[PDB]
RNA sequence: GUCGGGGGCAUCAGUAUUCAAUUGUCAGAGGUGAAAUUCUUGGAUUUAUUGAAGACUAACUACUGCGAAAGCAUUUGCCAAGGACGUUUUCAUUAAUCAAGAACGAAAGUUAGGGGAUCGAAGAUGAUCAGAUACCGUCGUAGUCUUAACCAUAAACUAUGCCGACUAGGGAUCGGGUGGUGUUUUUUUAAUGACCCACUCGGCACCUUACGAGAAAUCAAAGUCUUUGGGUUCUGGGGGGAGUAUGG
């Protein structure tokens, strides 16, 4: 067809950020092996380096079927952290429109809880 | 590990027959090599997308629908129902700093062997002739709103059938049982119904469907 | 307060105003004396009622008690003092 | 055929939206060639495309922000830079993260970020390079990444202790060099 | 009649949490300011499905509501009391505090058990360069959660013992009581509910000119005290030495 329809997360992160491209389940994961390819350094992957360069390591794997339409999804960690679209967490989405893979979804799937267990920290800070 | 190459053909997904848009596009099957792992990927997966797909509306209704495939029929994959949720999107844009959520849920052995576990959610409602700033049911009202949406949830699944629910939604005539037999208490605004767990089925029977076939 | 004494005031001003807190003391409430719509006997029930009268020709409970005053089954005649 | 993304507001942002409309979509649907629809009761920000309100790759991307980042905090002037960067992202923070905050411990913990009469605020709106909101526990960053490290590392130390003062004395170990 | 995140005994749901498996997989992630600590071609981590445990009910969550205090926020059934309010019901002074005496008691800690999910004082590791500063990171016995019991410590603070008297001045609150030839969905203009205008007592608050104070920040009580006395209980006498020695 010509809308034929992908499922693209995108894992709003810091460190680096996960590209994970199979179709509508959860089988073989065919442009996925992990959205972090693509630097020469130790941590420069949460700027859009790792990221926006990750959906051009499944620019050309999408198009090794060449499927024009994409669900585009926000994730965040899912836990207890600080959970958004984040900076490396808008480069997925951004790189995906400059490649040719259509905006489908907005489903940040994670707890936004009913339940907070014993966080990682003390009284004295969790994070920064 | 076994035939990296030959794991390639394109089946699509039938709808079920209750709704609009059957043919809803095509998707890689990897297995040529044993009909039950194409079996086991095809009789009970959750494969959930938008309700502005089946029905017809420009909202991806809030609703969309957690969609078990049931059957194979070659080329093309029988269906039924199985849940649905609210998405993010509507329900978090709705809580002001002034009102009430009143929270209820049903799980009943229902009429098929079947377990359907119902959230219904509601909200209390400045009205028009509100001059408060707020809405605060007078907390007993705040039980006995959940007390009376606990008779809809219970005859609106004793009386339907699988097929009926869904139906009973575009208009939504539980609501017609919501809005007309728990208003005489306090007003309530933007009220819904929330999720169609259908998670416990206790009896799974064998399975031949030959009439929502499409 | 300037120049009245106060058994000469504006009267009813302080008259609501919660009864002993008036210039003596006199009760909020009031006396009925009703008759029923299954005797026509004269049945003085308290305007703050906490008992369910039980009519003296039926069996039929002619008021229900509520704080405040009590809420009355309708068919009772009123008139004043 | 038709192509969409679609949001809704948050109904504490649905009051600053209804009053912010007028010069909105004249610095969009001038340029922006599209049509969006505000009601009154449903609260649909409903914005879709073409390919006959063409259908170019990078233009579905950028161009939401001028109201998606609006309706986070945030003024109309700022989040035009989503069309100017490859690197100009945002950033939203989770009050309750960085401690186990309760009571008036988020309100000594809020009081000292903004600072008497914005003062540490302001000098904040000198430091970052940034936009920072305080709503109640929302606080979002349009920076620039190294900015927003920087800025992640701007309230390293106003919430959880150290003087306001010495956030210039103390943290000037890292207040310069701002590896 | 209300009231009720009040307290207690069972049931019970939640986003999911991490842990466990199936299942999908095919070469990177991890932090901190730079960095240093680990899993996997005998399948990584971003996928799809079912359980144990605990947490708290996130947003609605305040000009909040309650409870002796410590305290308490999702349902349903169960148990008394209380608080308010109404009453032309009953005792007719049964009363206030409080030497002695007795209950309760956060966090932490103390014995004997249950789980052993979550992080994690100590600790075992990697740190890592002189004390840009040592903030980092990872696992973690006990502990956090409970059961039969202690302990009797807080900035247990509104830094203000408890019963009295009056005054300001307010728009709201919440718990009760009322209905304007009082305004609309509709019991039928003011019904379920809720309203403008008024009125009452209960709890939580606010800010004004400060009459009164205070040395002063400020306080409608930290007042009515040199114009010194409504009732009653426990403390303080310069700093330390010192809440130390000694004894009970």
């Amino acid at each position: 067809n010509s809308q034929v329809f992908g499922v693209a997360r995108i894992y709003a992160s810091f460190n680096d950020t996960f590209v994970h491209v199979t179709d509508l389940s959860g089988k073989e994961t065919i442009a996925r092996v992990t959205g972090g390819m693509k630097v020469k350094a130790d941590r420069d992957e949460s700027s859009p380096y790792a990221a926006m360069l990750a959906a051009q390591d499944v620019a050309a794997k999408c198009k090794e079927v060449g499927i024009t339409a994409v669900h585009v999804k926000i994730r965040a960690t899912g836990g207890t952290r600080t959970k958004t679209p984040g900076p490396g967490g808008q480069a997925a989405l951004r790189a995906l429109a400059r490649s040719g893979l259509r905006i489908g979804r907005i489903e940040d799937v994670t707890p936004v809880p009913s339940d907070s267990t014993r966080k990682k920290g003390g009284r004295r800070g969790r994070r920064l | 590990v076994v035939d990296p190459f030959t794991r390639k053909e394109w089946f699509d997904i039938k709808a079920p027959s209750t709704f609009e848009n059957r043919n809803v596009g095509k998707t890689l099957v990897n297995k040529s090599t044993g009909l039950k792992s194409a079996s086991d990927a095809l009789k009970g997966r959750v494969v959930e997308v938008c309700l502005a797909d089946l029905q017809g509306s420009e909202d991806h209704s809030f609703r969309k629908i957690k969609l078990r495939v049931d059957e194979v029929q070659g080329k093309n994959l029988l269906t039924n129902f199985h849940g649905m949720d609210f998405t993010t999107d509507k329900l978090r844009s709705m809580v002001r700093k002034w009102q009430t959520l009143i929270e209820a849920n049903v799980t009943v052995k229902t009429s098929d062997d079947y377990v359907l576990r119902i959230f219904a959610i509601a909200f209390t409602r400045k009205q028009a002739n509100q001059v408060k700033r707020h809405s605060y049911a007078q907390s007993s009202h705040i039980r006995a709103i959940r007390k009376v949406i606990s008779e809809i949830l219970t005859k609106e699944v004793q009386g339907s059938t699988l097929a009926q629910l869904t139906s009973k939604l575009i208009p939504e005539v539980i609501n017609k049982e919501i809005e007309n037999a728990t208003k005489d208490i306090f007003p309530l605004q933007n009220i819904h119904v929330r999720k169609v767990k259908l998670l416990k089925q206790p009896k799974f029977d064998v399975g031949a469907l030959m009439a929502l076939h499409g | 307060v300037l120049v009245q004494d106060l058994l000469h005031p504006t009267a009813a001003s302080e008259a609501r105003k919660h009864k002993l807190k008036t210039l003596v003391q006199g009760p909020r409430s009031y006396f009925l004396d009703v008759k029923c719509p299954g005797c026509l006997n004269i049945t003085t029930v308290f305007s703050h009622a906490q008992t369910a009268v039980t009519c003296e020709s039926c069996s039929t409970i002619l008021c229900t008690p509520t704080g405040g005053k009590a809420k009355l089954s309708e068919g009772t005649s009123f008139r004043r003092k | 055929k038709f192509e969409s993304r679609k949001i809704m507001v948050p109904p504490h942002r649905m009051t600053p939206l209804r009053n912010s409309w007028t010069k909105i979509y004249p610095p969009l649907v001038e340029h922006l060639k599209l049509q969006v629809r505000m009601n009154l009761k449903t609260k649909s920000v409903e914005l879709r495309t073409n390919p006959k309100f063409t259908t170019d790759p990078g233009a579905l991307q950028k161009g939401a922000d001028f109201i998606k980042a609006f309706t986070l905090g945030f003024d109309l002037d700022d989040s035009i830079a989503l069309l100017r960067l490859d690197d100009l992202y945002i950033e939203t923070f989770e009050v309750k993260d960085v401690k186990t905050l309760t009571g008036d411990h988020l309100s000594r913990a809020i009081g000292r970020i903004a600072g008497k009469d914005g003062k540490t605020k302001f000098a904040i709106e000198n430091a970052t390079r940034t936009r920072i909101v305080l709503a109640d526990s929302k606080i979002h960053i349009l920076g620039g990444f190294t900015h927003i490290r920087m800025a992640r590392e701007s309230v390293v130390s106003l919430i959880l202790g150290s003087p306001p003062g010495k956030v210039y004395g103390n943290l000037r170990t890292v207040a310069s060099r701002l590896k």
